RNA sequence: UGAGGUAGUAGGUUGUAU
DNA sequence: ATACAACCTACTACCT
């Protein structure tokens, strides 16, 4: 019978240098680091769209209520929280027809149809940018719920209504990167949820009980796309660069190649994190491998050593590369033969495959969040999802699943592994919660590869990810 | 030197905890009862006492709920005579926080005082209370947030921690305990293909370079091919299982690793065919299966008073389980429940879709102790003895049914 | 390193590009956002950087 | 595509050795 | 090209 090991919960920094769990508490409490002066939205879609815009814009100044508020924490408005404006007046309208959506809208392949409706909403925002007089901070997208339904990769129009990725939201953000227009992208229902209605009168999605929590991740959304910071890591080491790799699939070109994009994380002389990106994927021309070459791993490593440097004035001493595959003996060599002698490469693998559910025995609650199980010196089990005593709920929906996390290659303690992992857990920028299962470097590597895969036409893309989230 | 917030106390906490902290952490002292966890039985004379000789100013929250209650009003009216006694015009300030409320409806203690307007904006409105308070020289300290960081510790957050207590937890693990001494290859040459089916064999065996590899005994497998029925005993390898385990295997004949994959094959496949003895119901699903009971076989459906079968609206729910051996960190049988829908007691819907729609419908309202207990009693069905379960390999390998228990240092209070 | 370029149009060119390579970098990847940006140039650039 | 979580459906690759 | 194990990704569906 085996033991577990506990891992304390990671604090993020405010305002007044203030740390705290919960980053909505926080928030509520002390507010983002930054000190914007405001926010100017512009809004594209029908009239409706706007409407429905503008009526939760001012929807979300007054205070917004959960059913519960100690499981769920209340939204008192956005300037209360962010203390910057975000108003209904600064709204940019480009007025998209209704006409002009369905002539594009009904067509026999997907391709064309996403391709043109695209297209169609990216010709306003790029004249919009360049030949009007106004600045716009963040573009809202208002799209209908059609366009979503019949966009997708795999969706089929009814035949009684009868390069570049078959899906809205990543052709969408992928044909922007070249004007680099940070874009958030709402569906109609998401704000107007309640005109919506299935065929028993109920609406389809309810967010009567948890509208302060939409409220919560619209607003930490809105306001980091903006250019705002509203929380950083307080515990992270210095010398330490965090790397994180992801693969992905592009079908654009005729013969399949694996894309690998990066995201870097480490900590500035100014105190301040510095999260951001690691682009130009570079591909691998075999298929189902999933293994970078000497050359393009030379490369990647060259490139994060280098902006580490630029950024800090030497190279880390210690890097850390988070993948959820497992490096090999060629492609590790390959990267060692870059770094220097002060520079420790470790490669550690985290996976969410292995099966291992710990169920307690009297309760109806499951396993707190933090627990470890180190199966040896390079292996051990983390449980980033569960039950969280601060909100008295668990994070998970049935049972949590544990990330089996492993040391690869290097040298390295796994106990600093785990607590690495389980403060990363706490930097999502795109929502507004309790830290998620996965840890943040590997989420937006996700994040930017699913974006940059989908136009080939990308020849140096942003690291900023307000213009990828 | 004090700032009196009076409010409804189990309705307006809300925006009473805000403000509160808000105005601690900008450097004025606040006097509000739920910053204390602790209030004594006669708390109103100590309200009262504090409201006479302390506050300088009486915030009042003006609410829907707080426009009649009785404490509430019973401080508007000690508040009243404080500010009359001490010829202070502007001791009451009533913050205006509920849009229900009409102006024409506040009490009438309050109907003739200027209120802060807090229904539009909560921003705006500690603006002018900020405000207010500069303008009338209300005094405070230099700005902290430590203060307010202490406050919520403190308050807020004193019974949502975690503790140093023991907890048991109960995994999906089967540690295996007795294993066969050695694992031999036979050498049948061809054997007409040596039996090129292989899964069809009555015992758990595979193919290696020009050997069968199983458990068992050479003569164990004349039924299905009798060319083994002339072959001898002299024309085989036999290894030791416990050294491989132990991973002390060598040499270019074959890799330890090798070795290992196929001792998981072999006790992958003794478990599908001991599965099947067990005669259930066995469902093929994207990459693996799954085995579950039907409505009929059990009396009734109730294993050790948990229940495995039973229906949602018209269609009937069985729990399953899918088994998969494994040898890291140590021989463990990984088991995955699962749920499967079946449109009348014994049969099964065709369509994915539904099942899919059905199973989310229905894990929705199961939580920790149901899954547990319904596994464990799946699992317990199994046992071909008190504390084990066997599967076939002459010789055998059992397994145990109480899967191994995790020890943890921390744990929760409910 | 670039203004004591014999030729004006390569010591002109270089010098512009060293300008204009930050405000790019800074634009696109950098978290901030700027509205303007406000090019504070010397005398000795500005006196030698006329045709 | 507000965001996480839990599952399901498909495909592929790698070391051996027929 | 078949059998297996051990890893890999893509694309939905439902809950709150
Ligand atoms: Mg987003």
């Amino acid at each position: 019978m085996k033991e577990l090991i506990y891992i304390e919960e990671p604090k993020i920094l405010f305002a007044h240098g203030q740390k705290c769990t919960d980053a909505r508490d926080g928030l509520a409490l002390f507010g983002p680091l930054n000190n914007l002066y405001g926010i100017k939205s512009g809004v594209i879609g029908t009239k409706q769209g706007l409407k429905i815009f503008r009526d939760y814009l001012d929807h979300i100044q007054k205070p917004i209520y959960n059913s519960n508020s100690i499981t769920r924490p209340m939204f008192p408005g956005f300037e209360a929280v962010f203390d910057c404006k975000w108003e209904s007046t600064g709204i940019t309208f480009k007025e998209v027809t209704n006409e002009d959506i369905g002539k594009f809208l009904y067509n026999s392949s997907t391709h064309k149809r996403t391709y043109d409706l695209v297209s169609l909403f990216i010709d306003k925002i790029i004249s919009a940018n360049k030949n009007e007089d106004e600045n716009v901070d963040v573009w809202f997208v208002i799209v209908p719920d059609e366009i979503y339904k019949y966009c997708r990769p795999n969706s089929v129009l009814p035949k009684e209504m009868v390069n570049y990725d078959a899906q809205f939201h990543d052709q969408f953000k992928a044909r922007l990167l070249k004007h680099t227009i940070p874009t958030q992208i709402f569906r109609e229902s998401t704000l107007a949820w309640r005109d919506f209605k299935n065929a028993f009168g109920l609406p389809i999605r309810d967010f009567s009980k948890i509208e302060g929590h939409l409220a919560w991740t619209i607003s930490t959304a809105a306001f980091y796309k903006a250019g705002g910071k509203p929380w950083k890591l307080s515990d992270v080491r210095n010398g330490v660069c965090y790397l994180g790799l992801v693969y992905k699939k592009v079908e654009k070109s005729k013969n399949p190649r694996n894309a690998c994009c990066a995201a870097q994380m480490f900590l500035d002389n100014g105190d301040g994190t510095v999260f951001k990106g690691e682009v130009g994927p570079w591909y691998n021309p075999k298929n189902g491998q999933y293994h970078l070459e000497p050359k393009e791993a030379k490369a990647l490593l060259s490139q994060s050593l280098q902006s580490y440097k630029e950024q800090i004035g030497e190279y880390p001493k210690e890097v850390f590369i988070h993948a959820k595959t497992r490096f090999n003996h060629q492609e590790w060599d390959a990267f060692l033969e870059v770094t220097p002698k002060e520079t420790n490469l470790v490669g550690v693998t985290i996976s969410k495959t292995k099966p291992l559910k710990l169920y307690k025995t009297e309760g109806d609650y499951t396993i707190l969040r933090g627990n470890a199980y180190v199966v040896n010196e390079r292996s051990a089990f983390l449980w980033t999802v569960g039950y969280v005593p601060k909100i008295q709920t668990a994070l998970s929906m049935e049972v949590p699943n544990p990330l089996f996390i492993e040391i690869n290659k290097g040298e390295a303690d796994i106990k600093q592994v785990l607590k690495d992992i389980l403060s990363l857990t706490k930097l999502n920028y795109n929502a507004c919660i309790f830290a998620d299962g996965e840890p943040v470097t590997l989420r937006f590597a996700d994040k930017i590869g699913e974006i940059l895969t989908a136009s080939t036409d990308i020849k140096t893309p942003p690291l900023a990810f307000k213009y990828y989230i | 030197n004090k700032i009196f917030i009076s409010h409804a106390t189990p309705d307006d906490n809300d925006f009473t905890r805000w403000l509160a902290l808000k105005l601690i952490g900008l450097g004025y002292e606040v006097w509000c009862d739920i910053l204390f966890l602790d209030k004594g039985v006669d708390f109103w004379s100590n309200i009262e006492k504090v409201i006479r000789e302390d506050t300088c100013k009486f915030l009042l929250v003006s609410s829907s709920y707080s426009n009649q209650r009785e404490g509430v009003l019973k401080e508007l009216a000690v508040a009243a005579k404080v500010k009359k006694q001490l010829k202070d015009d502007k001791f009451i300030i009533p913050l205006a926080i509920d849009e229900q409320l009409s102006y024409d409806d506040i009490n009438i203690d309050i109907v003739r005082l200027n209120a802060i307007d807090f229904k539009m904006s909560w921003a705006r409105g500690l603006k002018d209370i900020l405000e207010a308070f500069e303008k009338q020289k209300v005094p405070k300290e230099v700005a902290d947030a430590s203060k307010s960081n202490l406050l919520y510790q403190q308050i807020f957050l004193h019974d949502k921690s975690v503790i140093e207590k023991e907890e048991i937890y109960d995994s999906n693990w089967l540690s295996i305990l007795s294993f066969p001494e050695e694992l031999r290859f036979h050498e049948y040459n061809w054997m007409l293909p040596k039996r090129f089916d292989v899964r069809e064999l009555t015992f758990p065996a595979v193919r290696y370079k020009n050997y069968l590899c199983t458990f068992a005994w050479a003569y164990d497998f004349t039924y299905h091919l009798p060319k083994t029925e002339t072959y001898h005993k002299s024309k085989t390898i036999r290894i030791p299982t416990e050294e491989i385990l132990s991973g002390s295997y060598d040499s270019n004949f074959i890799r330890n690793a090798e070795c290992k994959r196929l001792i998981v094959q072999l006790l992958n496949k003794a478990f599908e065919l001991r599965m099947k003895d067990k005669e259930v119901q066995e469902y093929e699903m994207s990459n693996k299966t799954a085995y579950w009971l039907e409505k009929g076989k059990l009396e009734k459906d109730k294993f050790e008073k948990t229940m495995l079968v039973g229906k949602q609206k018209d269609k009937n729910w069985h729990f399953a389980i899918s088994g998969a051996s494994k040898l890291y960190p140590f021989p463990v049988l990984m088991i995955s429940s699962h749920i499967f829908f079946t449109a009348d007691g014994k049969k099964l819907i065709d369509s994915s879709s539904v099942q899919h729609s059905s199973r989310r419908r229905q894990g929705k309202n199961w939580w920790n102790n149901t899954w547990r207990t319904k596994l464990l009693a799946f699992i317990k069905y199994l046992s071909d003895d008190d504390t084990s379960f066997y599967l076939e390999m002459e010789e055998k390998v059992f397994v145990s049914n109480e899967p191994v228990k995790f020890k943890g240092n921390v744990s929760y209070n409910i």
